[PDB]
């Protein structure tokens, strides 16, 4: 009777374990950046599912203990449940990491509205260092982490592209030439909310062209400044 | 983060954030503590709630809740509450640079 009942319980337990693995994975797959609250709610729901699995796991262990008879298979079934719990723990850790990344993304969005070229350069350097530290800390856990991890790289690239703009060397004409290539309506200094506008042009996609310009502008002022000397002295 | 005013307020804020962690900050490192506590609370709340989330901070102002949480635990005052129960207590006074290192360590389970 114990094995017939055990086979039915084992099939139900395997289905429950697959559902639990899918629930933690879905939360891990979802990326805030941007999205907030629902991802946190999903993590809470996953914990509740894990708690239900633990109660079911406790019942299976008690049934094995009641059956006793030094059965190796009963011990193995408990080990399989433990492996699922470890995977759930890894998923919970991944969810916490995503929330920390989302907070950093929210700060970046606030910085774009705040804008300020001097403020953006200081913010970009601080943001780049924090993003690099977060990527190094993440290790092991579960598969599909790299797909989310890549996002961090994109964010870092975006932060880097923003830093180039932080240069005050570029003028309106210089900005305009860059703007024509870029296609962005926003100018070098258009608004307080300009930082958000900058985000749409991808940093990785567009640091290159921003850089070319940032360089050109910096190059041109060295001359312009030279002319200032000739100008002032002789005039 | 939950701002608290009592060991009773500290504990309430921890219990009210059961899914994550509620950290009760009792007092601070002097030195005009109130305004500094609120300013750190705002940056930690974004690192606590927004960036890491994992953690809401509730700046105990100013009683002895930290000591009460430590007494309950048997395990400035920082009392970490999981489902409202003290699980981790640390004491000391730290500067803002030290707090940034703590943020990297966060978030504990």
């Amino acid at each position: 009777i114990i094995p017939l009942q055990a086979e039915e319980t084992q099939n139900i337990k395997r289905d429950l374990d697959i559902f639990m693995k899918e629930v933690e994975s879905f939360r891990k797959e979802f990326m805030q950046k941007s999205m907030g609250y629902e991802n946190i709610n999903n993590a809470y729901d996953t914990i509740m599912v894990y708690y239900h699995k633990l109660t079911a796991i406790e019942g299976r262990a008690l049934e094995y203990n009641n059956l006793e008879k030094l059965f190796e298979l009963q011990k193995s079934n408990y080990k399989q449940l433990k492996d699922c719990m470890n995977d759930l723990k890894n998923l919970k850790t991944m969810w916490d990491a995503i929330a920390l990344i989302h907070f950093q993304y929210n700060d970046w969005k606030t910085k774009p509205w705040r804008q300020i070229k001097a403020d953006i350069l200081l913010d970009t350097n601080k943001t780049l260092g924090t993003q690099i530290k977060n990527l190094p800390k993440e290790i092991r856990n579960f598969k599909g982490y790299n797909v989310i991890v890549e996002k961090v790289k994109n964010m870092g690239t975006v932060l880097p592209l923003v830093s180039a703009l932080h240069s005050e060397f570029m003028e309106d004409r210089h900005w305009s030439q860059l703007k024509q290539i870029t296609g962005t309506v926003f100018d070098h200094n258009s608004l307080s909310f300009y930082f958000e506008d900058i985000l749409a042009l991808n940093l990785y996609k567009y640091e290159n062209t921003v850089n070319e310009i940032v360089d050109v502008a910096q190059k041109e002022a060295k001359i312009e400044k030279k002319l200032k000397n000739i100008e002032q002295w002789w005039s | 983060t939950t701002t608290v005013t009592s060991e009773d307020h500290f504990m309430t804020f921890y219990n009210e954030n059961n899914k994550k962690l509620i950290v009760v900050d009792v007092y601070p490192g002097w030195s005009g503590p109130c305004t500094a506590m609120y300013p750190t609370y705002n940056q930690l709340m974004i690192s606590i709630d927004d960036f890491e989330k994992r953690i809401d901070i509730l700046l105990l102002d100013q009683d002895k809740l930290v000591t009460y949480k430590n007494d309950k635990f048997h395990a400035p005052k920082f009392l970490f509450i999981s489902e409202g129960k003290i699980i981790d207590e640390v004491l000391g006074t730290n500067i803002p640079v030290f707090i940034e290192k703590v943020n990297k360590y966060i978030p504990l389970s």
